[PDB]
RNA sequence: CAGAAUUCCGUGAAUCAUCGAAUCUUUGAACGCACAUUGCGCCUUUGGGUUCUACCAAAGGCAUGCCUGUUUGAGUGUCAUU
RNA sequence: GGACAUGGGUUAGUCGAUCCUAAGAGAUAGGGAAGCUCCGUAUGAAAGUUGCACGAUUUUUCGUGCCUCCUAUCGAAAGGG
RNA sequence: UUGACCUCAAAUCAGGUAGGACUACGCGCUGAACUUAAGCAUAUCAAUAAGCGCAGGAAAAGAAAAUAACCAUGAUUCCCUCAGUAACGGCGAGUGAAGCGGGAAAAGCUCAAAUUUGAAAUCUGGCAACAUUUCUUUUGUUGUCCGAGUUGUAAUUUCAA
């Protein structure tokens, strides 16, 4: 709400820079089957929970 | 403070609330001049120190 | 010597001189804490007998503790259940009173080991115990090959676990038909384990 | 690299130059890094960080070396100088408490001790 | 022994400090927070160079448990520039970034440059 | 170890002779044996059993004297061999003892 | 009006991050826990939940310290320098 | 994907293996007081800004219960020559 | 396009929090409780921070001198400031 | 006035110690109900589930205030058997051990109660020195001093004596 603690700012940058698209050098390793993702998060759709 | 109160109404209480003979038989000590020459021949025979 | 003497009478409690020193201590204790540090042994002979000496790394401590029964502790006596278990006021606790002393002592003074206890005085509301314990961190103690025993792990609050005197009596572990049930769960885990052997 | 036998014969006023020259390095590298740089010179950001650990655990050792040494043979030394076995073997009964008999044990492991006997058929 | 008031206090004491027999830590730590350990790196974005060229105040990124104080030292004891003001900032991904705006005798450009970041 | 020979308790096994936990200190009496030596050599003590009747006292006796005549006892100190050491310990192996004086 | 309309006045938190052990389930006017007990000086757990046991138990964290035992102890808990 | 030939007749590459020396952020039994606050304090030492006392920075510390000793104490509790 | 992707963006001695206390919460002493814990907040506690110069080269907060109803903290982004 | 003793305090005093986690097994406290009895209250489920306190690599128990009634056995623990037996039970439903015997393994002991009284011979801590190491990380010895201790620390004894 603009008012917001330290520990909340902390957790929301933590839940935007968990939220970017996976390059594709990691899924393209071989062994490694990451490819999609469906950990992605947005606003309107899964919220936070604090 | 409380032990100091403790020990104050110990003192009272054992001067009331009558103290059966056995107990009683004490509180009456040797006297000044009978208790003096006791310890003055008991000072002659003390049993050593470490020094010694 | 005199450790004789005083045994022969702490038996006669119901004498003059007993009875006055009970009254006067029991109102001693009274006015202390619920649990004090002893600077020493109010009965020297008991406590020899208990195991305590006089050397450091021995700790005495004196506690009273209510006596009576043990009350449901149900909201409204409400137990909800069938009529056998509806009573809340002649209930008894398993473990005495000793017990309960010597396990409040040794949460008082957990740094140390319970060695054991003894009955000094009582009145209506409190019964009053002094317990033995031993400092398993002093020198004394673990050069002390009488008393090296308690410094090992395993008897960690054995007041606690009931390997005391006063312990292994609440426990009922004893020798004979009066004690089948010594050890209560051990015994009824053999009875009651069905033995499936390969018949090969 | 920088080599650990090489950092060790050096003094700790030495090392800690080397240690601020490092740092200073290790960030010009990652101010060219961030402004516009080359794979070749990327790649020496993790050489130097490697480099200042080196230089920072030689210190450590020089340090707690000096201070081994200076309590050796004394009663109390700090916590982390000393044993860092388990809890329960730090506290447990040493072998010297745990060996101490009294008198009448010693007397009777001294005069009937267990012997050594064999039989014949 | 004469008490002119009715409760009791208790007596103050020697009160001695503390000499160990041994120091609990065998080495000090070295000093966190050094210089190095107050700056990360420059920024360089299109509102930092702005700031730079048309406020003589240099924008950096800095590490979130450091403050204007510290921010203020480490900046004359790498650059060896004197700020008059500095402001703190913590941007939304977790990360503090500090305006240092240096005096009129000093240019936040050259000093840029000095840097080797732009 | 070796074991006494001793009658069991009721009237269903009495007339049986099984094993038992020590010697008795009256056995070990008659046959020339410490208490505190017994533990040292191999032999068992038991200081509950009592010998009510001279066969069982006798049963005992021979068997720990057969055990001492075929007992071989290393000196303390090799090659000093002391009241009741052996001074040919050389031809010293592992037997059983029932295998020489069994249950009867 | 027990329904959606009543769902609208939803806007005031009845837990929030617990210190402990992170979860948001630190109940604000009592200032406990409800899933580890927090500030209690013990974790809450009991028996008849044994999911929840599974859920944070040893093993399901780092196991920094306790792997560094195990290293340890097999080679004796030996020290210093060969 | 590169980068790395500062690599190979070399105490040297590797997300190799092993591992006895270290580092080990904020927390957490959590321990200066608190915490829906990166909030509010105290002590010692060393340095920077005019600052023998204020401010800043760094390092080391300040929880409770209990044990054995140390020091300073209290008591119309008991005792002696002054 | 509030969608997707890449980057950028929140600058305080004066605005709030931080300070105080309210309803209340909650340590400590003490007392219960087998115990998890419950009651309790000058409570039946030896619960101590403020005030003068006694000594000091000399124009100054440290060692003592006898004090006197001080007292844990948390609790408001609409109360006070 | 002072010292000594006794009791009680304070210190960020010197050195230590406890909490918490893990609960398959272990030692205790507390403690149901579903269910069976073709209903149901005693009983049963069960001295169980849940709750609480406390350990170790095992725990507990343990060297008879034990059995037996015999030609007597002989610490504890566990397996087979005793035995679905003696016995308990609206004698309803159901519940239910122990001695002996065979085997696995075996190991014994320690205090208090004694006057050393021709010598507290006992122990902790500080300091210093000398040793030692899974180890500069561990463990001791000696000397000296101060404390503990005569309201009893050491030695011979623990009933088998
Ligand atoms: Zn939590």
């Amino acid at each position: 709400p603009s008012h917001k603690s330290f520990r909340t700012k902390q957790k929301l940058a933590k839940a935007a820079r968990q939220n970017r698209p996976i390059p594709q050098w990691i899924r393209l390793r071989t062994g490694n089957t990451v490819h999609y993702n469906m950990k992605r998060r947005h606003w309107r759709r899964t919220k936070l929970n604090i | 403070p409380e032990y100091i109160r403790l020990q104050r109404r110990r003192k009272i209480l054992n001067l009331r609330l009558k103290v059966p003979p056995a107990i009683a038989q004490f509180q009456k000590t040797l006297d000044k001049n009978t208790a003096t020459q006791v310890f003055k021949l008991l000072n002659k025979y003390r049993p050593e120190t470490a020094a010694e | 010597g005199a450790y004789k003497y005083l045994e022969e009478l702490a038996k006669k409690k119901q004498s003059d001189v007993n009875l006055f020193l009970s009254r006067v201590r029991a109102w001693e204790y009274r006015q202390m804490n619920v649990i004090h540090r002893a600077s020493r042994p109010s009965r020297p002979d008991k406590a020899r007998r208990l195991g305590y000496k006089a050397k450091q790394g021995y700790v005495i401590y004196r506690i009273r503790v209510r006596r009576g029964g043990r009350k449901r502790p149900v909201p409204k006596g409400q137990t909800y259940g069938k009529p056998v278990h509806q009573g809340v006021n002649h209930l008894k606790y398993q473990r005495s009173a000793r017990c309960t002393a010597e396990e409040r002592v040794g949460r008082y003074c957990s740094n140390l080991r319970v060695l054991n206890s003894y009955w000094v005085n009582q009145d209506a509301t409190y019964k009053f115990f002094e317990v033995i314990l031993v400092d398993p961190s002093h020198k004394a103690i673990r050069r002390d090959p009488r008393i090296n025993w308690i410094v090992n792990p395993v008897h960690k609050h054995r007041e606690s676990r009931g390997l005391t005197s006063i312990g292994k009596k609440s426990r009922g572990i004893g020798k004979g038909h009066r004690y089948n049930n010594s050890p209560q769960h051990a015994t009824w885990l053999r009875h009651n384990t069905l033995s499936l052997r390969r018949y090969r | 690299a920088l080599k650990t036998f090489e950092l060790r014969k050096q003094s700790q006023e030495n090392l800690a130059e080397q240690l601020q020259e490092l740092r200073q390095e290790l960030a010009s590298l990652r101010v060219q890094k961030i402004a516009g740089g080359s794979g070749s010179k990327l790649s020496k950001i993790k050489t130097t960080r490697k480099d200042i650990a080196r230089i920072l655990t030689v210190i450590n050792e020089s340090n707690r070396l000096a201070a081994r040494e200076a309590y050796k043979n004394k009663k109390y030394i700090p916590l982390d100088l000393r044993q860092k076995k388990t809890r329960a073997i730090r506290r447990a009964l040493t072998p010297y408490e745990q060996s101490r008999k009294t008198l009448k044990q010693i007397k009777k492991e001294r005069y009937f001790p267990l012997r050594k006997y064999a039989l014949k058929a | 022994k004469v008490r002119t008031s009715t409760t009791f206090r208790r007596p103050k004491t020697l009160q001695l400090s503390r000499k160990p027999k041994y120091a609990r830590k065998s080495v000090a730590h070295a000093p966190r927070l050094d210089e190095y350990k107050i700056i990360v790196n420059p920024i360089n974005s299109e509102s930092a160079m702005k700031k730079i060229e048309d406020d003589n105040t240099l924008v950096f990124h800095v590490h979130l448990k450091a403050n204007k104080f510290t921010i203020k030292e480490a900046v004359r004891k790498l650059y060896s520039v004197e700020p008059v003001k500095i402001n703190t900032l913590i941007r939304p991904n977790g990360t503090k970034k500090a305006f240092v705006k240096l005096s009129a005798d000093a240019d936040a450009l050259d000093v840029a440059n000095r840097i080797g970041f732009l | 170890a070796i074991r006494p020979a001793v009658k069991p308790p009721t009237i269903r096994y009495n007339m049986k002779v099984r094993a038992g936990r020590g010697f008795t200190l009256e056995e070990l009496k008659a046959a020339g044996v410490s208490r505190r030596v017994a533990s040292t050599i191999g032999i068992p003590v038991d200081h509950r059993r009592r010998n009510r009747s001279e066969e069982s006292l006798q049963r005992n006796v021979e068997r720990i004297k057969v055990y001492l005549a075929h007992l071989i006892v290393f000196p303390r100190k090799a090659g000093q061999p002391k009241k009741g050491d052996a001074t040919d310990v050389s031809g010293a192996e592992q037997t059983d003892v029932a295998a020489v004086l069994p249950i009867t | 009006t027990k329904g959606t309309q009543s769902f609208g006045m939803r806007h005031n938190k009845s837990h929030t991050i617990c210190r402990r052990c992170g979860k948001r389930s630190f109940h604000i006017q009592k200032s406990t826990c409800a899933c580890c007990g927090y500030p209690a000086a013990k974790t809450r757990s009991y028996n008849w939940g044994a999911k929840a046991k599974r859920r944070r138990t040893t093993g399901t964290g780092r196991m920094s310290y306790l792997k560094k035992v195990h290293r340890s102890f097999k080679n004796g808990f030996r020290s210093g320098k060969p």
